[PDB]
């Protein structure tokens, strides 16, 4: 919700894409399919695996050896060893409970920045040779065939090959 | 018209839920849980090196040779001791260890131990060595006494003053055990010794102890009036231990070869031993390691998680689920 | 400030608005008022409650008789006890410190992505049919009216229903 | 050109709280809240329903032994800390010591059921002087008198004859016994108390077996006397008995106290005054009722408490950039 | 990053920019050069400066005096010791990395923010006077002196004074 | 034609400082602090201008008694801190102990003044020997000798009357005042030391109140000698008095030490050399600058340090990320 993609002006999630966690649904004249962008894809595995082995790897753990061997006329230093393991339970626990509401929100937010950022990539791209639908999709000017479909999830689209006719569209429509 | 592309995200059938700092029940595609909650239900070896269990008998029946435990096995070596929390077998004949606590933790985790006779029972020629027996410490059904010490009687109607000494020729730290024997009465004192104000003299290059008896009425415990109370020093080696005592004198005969490397603790469980090999123990089973937290159990032994007060530490993966 | 809405280009708030944290101000010719959207209004303040909550509940509190029960000749022992105590209340003080700032600085942030996911709405709506006067605020280059103004507020405007009347303005105004 | 408008824009009020943030300072929010708990009552409270045991200005010992200025009999069968003032005036009126008196104090700061008994009543003594163990530093209204709970036995008609007495605890609760060994300052005064120059006591139990002997010995004036008196103490489980034997010098007990304990506390050194509240946290400087994660009261608090930080406020925006 | 923009639609930075931290490259008639924006930067530089000394400032310390001052037959209590001792070096060690961790994640981002809005505060000013060629720069529709190129970086740009100008380039050229 | 362009950018330079986020590992940024503090200077230094005490071939314990063998130092008043060896070279010249040893070690680790006086001359003992209690184990000047604060009395023609001594703190500040017991080895010993086969030693204050015995035994050999000494210690608070008897096996007070303790500190176990300079923090082996909220040198210091961690670097990046 951060970014308002994933909950926002993308109102749901894509059962039929299973071949990553974001991409591309495309609808033209040689039929409908979908498409998983892996180059957002990849660097978000990467990044989420970081974060799961950074909060694991940077646990330090030593030897210890915890029990009670302290007579019935040392209960004050089994107090103060009471007092010890009580405080560290208190501090560990307190600090995992929060790490882990702290980062689930931050990692939910990453994935909505991810999405955000690919509707941004396809955007600046079209410019005016599409319409903006405010759904998460773009209804091109111009026939945009599989070959053309493929150049926007590369990042190669060809603006002034159809300027004119996505201008004749847009004249079309007065 | 046509010719859509469309921007969207990944959703599958997962109903795994996680919370966030703003927002609770948050189902997402996938998630992992970085709190360990499963153990093996067995006591395992730490690190390769089996521990030490002793089954019904305490560290201090177990170290003095209750006969009602075994005498010694292949105990080399161990990396930590289990005991029941509360042993049946222990100082049989009613007393007391000096420094119990202390010497548990010394032998908590030991590199090699190994028990040897210092004195024979022929270095006492002028002293009843087969006497020294109790009905509180039955062996078979018949009174025995602790068998790694000697409780030394009167011969011919005397004690005559004992002076001993042991040089550890050993390589290795030696753990030495004897005891002074509390009389009842000075009746008991004399028909047990001869000499009716005894004194016991213990001496190494640090060690320089005077025990003398204490002869009181005292309550009955496992049927005896009397107490024993025993003590402990580890002679280093190529120094030296004298004894010199006239009675109430208990003399040790055994003793054990001690080379310390680390330490540990003393784990008091019921559960059995499983075969098994772990770098962390817990008393109601080992747990494998990698998770950052857990919440099996405090007292644990080895490199372990860190011991939370969480049911359940989901970390989110994967996105919002639809 | 992170996405540049609340002191970026809405620059103020409004204390006309007592109804929510967000929201609308139109002003046509029936009049002018304050309108605020229920919907992000209620995610946030239940939002902040969750987070106020957490920081709150997820604190463990156990029994503890803290006090000075050792003498003269136990000082090492209380040396133990003091270093303890100082280094618990050494982490607590630092945690406690930076988690109110951190949280503080995602709070004020999350408040900054509602004003703008709320401005990037009525502007899909819009497009042409009003410009970007870069105030907060999209001045209609056609005429909208109290219930046309609704429709802007619950997400129900319809762009072709004054799509040439705003052009006619669009290509006069431009001229000057 | 009249242009009809809508606008985006957010709340905004009168309010002059600020907060910081990790990048920013002194930042004005619409809305915030305090997680650091600041306010107590200012009194000593009960700590989850059961009062203090509040010794005015008698520390445990003098308490427990009987000494003339504290409370003869204390009506408190359980409590659930003890409060002592920073100095006590009256711990010992006979100079002495307490064994292991710190771990009895721990023992004793949070008992379930606390009854005192007579074990020993002063006509078991056929033999000795009960009525001569007096010390002017132990005055009960001017008059010369001794800790309430023992007896200092002295030898009658010039003889005093070796003591056997045992008792056995046939309450179901568990015993706490004390006693006692005076120390002489010369030879004639021990011949003049006790009339054996060397004395000795012994107790034995089903765990204790304890000698004593005097330490007579030139000692410098506490309370105007030399001679000094240390007391000892054992926890007489159910079914067992205490044994005593003495030829001399022995501080005999009378009374006991039958004592159950179900849970641990600690001695809070406080001057506060009781204020007839309850509480599930106590400092000593006064109650806190709070559910906030942290406060910053005072370190020395029993109960379950917040944690204590060095902080003066934390305070969280629940609000909005004020303007 | 986050938000789009360092490795965004903007590929390395300026190396010319030493000057501060987000700027300005102009390229009219008059010639071409590199500028700074004050107020972005100095904001950039408070905030992490505040940053860094509310990380280092907010630690408390206190004086200790640690040793090791039991003997052989206190090893029981040197045990208690050692188990605080790494407990806590156990706490601060996973804070200290995590905070290093997170906080470094969080500064790229607060960069990656300000230029993204930088961008944005020009992108609403040029508005039909001027494309955007998607890789962080713009096409002005009109002739811009260096008097104007100003006018875009302090905030003064006004739109009619190109707006004719700006439709006899984009509408008039088809 | 020409098109006027206007183009937004960021920071770059030359830099290959390389940071660590929490989903990106080794991000080069434009510029980075570190705050983990990593140097120490090597050097033992004053604590807050107070130089420590060092103990260079000495033990406290020694060092208090006046082992002959320890080398003799200018007074130091003073100190913040006391340093000792891990293994000093002399610690008892005669074998024995000294009761309470860690605590008393820990009492003295931050004294506010220190000064020796003399309580008891070696003038007062008319009947009994004061210049033969002396072994070859405490050599001092080429002759056999003894703990030089303390005197070890013998009988005088074959005779040991019984000691009744009293001291007076007539001072304004606490005294510390330590004295032994001699253990002989057997019977003949005994008698040819001190003539007396059965012997005590009662010392008595406002609060102290100890008898001790010899334990005449057979023990093992330390520095060449089977005897022992065991020393015992006490503050004598002012106006109160000491209160010395025995009739054998006394080890008698000369010296002892007006004290007066404001703070705590710990004794440091190091054999780094002294600097001649200060620090606000001191580890075993070197001082730190303690500006920086975290340090990794050693866990056991002393002063007003930063927090100790496991950690080679913690790096936070200031700058933005840069790209080549
Ligand atoms: C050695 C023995 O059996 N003594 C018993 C004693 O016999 C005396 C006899 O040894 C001596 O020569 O002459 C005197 C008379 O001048 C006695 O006749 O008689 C006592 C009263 O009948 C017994 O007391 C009973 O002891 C019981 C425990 O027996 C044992 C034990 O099992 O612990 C028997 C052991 O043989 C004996 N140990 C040794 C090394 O000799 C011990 C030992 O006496 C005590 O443990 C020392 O305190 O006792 C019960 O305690 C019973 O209640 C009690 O009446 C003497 O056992
Ligand atoms: C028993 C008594 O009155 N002793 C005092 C002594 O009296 C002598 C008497 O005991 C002896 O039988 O006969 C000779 C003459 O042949 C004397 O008459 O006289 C001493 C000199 O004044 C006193 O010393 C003073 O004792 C004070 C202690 O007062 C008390 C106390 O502390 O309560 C008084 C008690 O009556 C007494 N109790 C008993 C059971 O004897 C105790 C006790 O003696 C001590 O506490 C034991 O250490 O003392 C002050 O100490 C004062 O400074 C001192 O001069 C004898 O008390
Ligand atoms: C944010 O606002 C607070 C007020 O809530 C400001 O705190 C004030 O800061 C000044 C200057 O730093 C302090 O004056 C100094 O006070 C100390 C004693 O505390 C004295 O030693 C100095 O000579 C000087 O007078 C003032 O006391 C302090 N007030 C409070 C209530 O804390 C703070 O400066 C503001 N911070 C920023 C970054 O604007
Ligand atoms: C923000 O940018 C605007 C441009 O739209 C700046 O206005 C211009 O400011 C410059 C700077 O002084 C003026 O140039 C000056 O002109 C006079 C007379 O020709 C000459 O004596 C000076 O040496 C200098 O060249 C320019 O006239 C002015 N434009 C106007 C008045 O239309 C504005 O100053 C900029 N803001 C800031 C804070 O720099
Ligand atoms: C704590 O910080 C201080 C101040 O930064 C450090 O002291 C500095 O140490 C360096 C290297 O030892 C000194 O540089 C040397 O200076 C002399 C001229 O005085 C020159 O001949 C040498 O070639 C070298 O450059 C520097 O002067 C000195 N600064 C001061 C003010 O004394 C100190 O090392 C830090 N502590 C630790 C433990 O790192
Ligand atoms: C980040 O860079 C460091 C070097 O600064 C990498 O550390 C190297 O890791 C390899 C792993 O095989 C070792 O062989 C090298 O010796 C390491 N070098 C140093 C200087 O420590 C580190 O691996 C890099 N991070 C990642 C995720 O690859
Ligand atoms: C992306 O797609 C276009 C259009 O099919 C193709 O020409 C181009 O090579 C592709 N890019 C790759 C394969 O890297
Ligand atoms: C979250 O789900 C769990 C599991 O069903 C349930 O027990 C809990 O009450 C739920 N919490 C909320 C706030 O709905
Ligand atoms: C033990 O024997 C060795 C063998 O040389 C000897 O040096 C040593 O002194 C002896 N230990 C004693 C006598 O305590
Ligand atoms: C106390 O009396 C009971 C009554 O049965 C008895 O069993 C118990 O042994 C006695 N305690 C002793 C003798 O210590
Ligand atoms: C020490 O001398 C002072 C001098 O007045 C005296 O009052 C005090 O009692 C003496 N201390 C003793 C005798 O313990």
């Amino acid at each position: 919700g951060l970014f308002g993609a994933i909950a926002g002006f993308i109102e749901g999630g894509w059962q039929g894409m299973v071949d990553g966690w974001y991409g591309y649904h495309h609808s033209n004249e040689q039929g409908s399919g979908y498409a998983a962008d892996k180059e957002s894809t990849q660097k978000a595995i990467d990044g989420v695996t970081n974060k799961v082995n950074s909060i694991i790897d940077k646990m330090n753990t030593q030897f210890e050896a915890v029990g009670r061997e302290f007579n019935n006329l040392e209960r004050r230093i089994e107090n103060l060893n009471k007092k010890m393991e009580d405080g560290f339970l208190d501090v560990w626990t307190y600090n995992a409970e929060l790490l882990v509401l702290m980062e689930n929100e931050r990692t939910l937010d990453f994935h909505d920045s991810n999405v955000k950022n690919l509707y941004d990539k396809v955007r600046l791209q079209l410019r005016d040779n599409a319409k903006e639908l405010g759904n998460g999709c773009f209804e091109f000017y111009h026939k945009c065939d599989n070959e053309c479909m493929e150049s926007v999830r590369n990042g190669t689209y060809d603006y002034p090959q159809y300027s004119e006719e996505a201008r004749l569209k847009r004249e079309e429509i007065s | 018209p046509g010719d859509q592309i469309c921007i969207g995200y990944h959703a599958n059938n997962s109903t795994e839920q996680v919370d966030t700092i703003m927002e609770k029940n948050v189902t997402v595609t996938h998630a992992q849980d970085i709190l360990e909650k499963t153990h093996n239900g067995k006591l395992c070896d730490l690190n390769g090196v089996k521990p030490l269990i002793l089954k019904d008998c305490s560290v201090a029946g177990w170290l003095l040779g209750n006969p009602m435990c075994d005498e010694f096995i292949r105990v080399p070596e161990w990396s930590y001791i289990v005991e029941r929390a509360n042993p049946a077998n222990d100082l049989c004949y009613p007393g007391s260890l000096n420094d119990y606590e202390e010497l548990k933790h010394m032998l908590s985790r030991i590199n090699h131990f190994e028990k040897i006779q210092i004195i024979p029972k022929s270095s006492w020629p002028n002293h009843e060595t087969s006497l020294g027996v109790s009905a509180a410490c039955p062996y078979q059904g018949a009174p025995s006494f602790f068998r790694n010490v000697v409780w030394l009687i009167k011969k011919n109607d005397a004690y005559p003053t004992i002076k001993i000494s042991y040089n550890n020729t050993n390589r290795e730290d030696l753990l030495i055990l004897w005891g002074i024997h509390h009389s009842n009465n000075a009746e008991e004192q004399t028909n047990l010794y001869k000499n009716p104000i005894t004194y016991i003299s213990v001496g190494t290059s640090t060690l320089n102890q005077r025990l003398a008896p204490k002869i009181a009425t005292r309550s009955q415990v496992n049927g005896l009036r009397g107490r024993m109370d025993f003590f402990w020093t580890i002679l280093k080696p190529d120094d030296a231990i004298h004894f010199e005592s006239n009675g109430n004198f208990i003399a040790p005969e055994y003793a054990y070869k001690i080379v310390k490397k680390g330490d540990s603790t003393i784990m008091k469980s019921g559960v059995e031993y499983g075969h098994c090999n772990t770098k962390c123990q817990t008393p109601v089973g080992a747990i494998n390691s990698s998770m950052p937290f857990h919440n099996i159990h405090p007292l644990t032994i080895g490199e372990c998680p860190k011991y939370v007060k969480s049911n359940k530490l989901v970390l989110a993966t994967g996105l919002r689920n639809s």
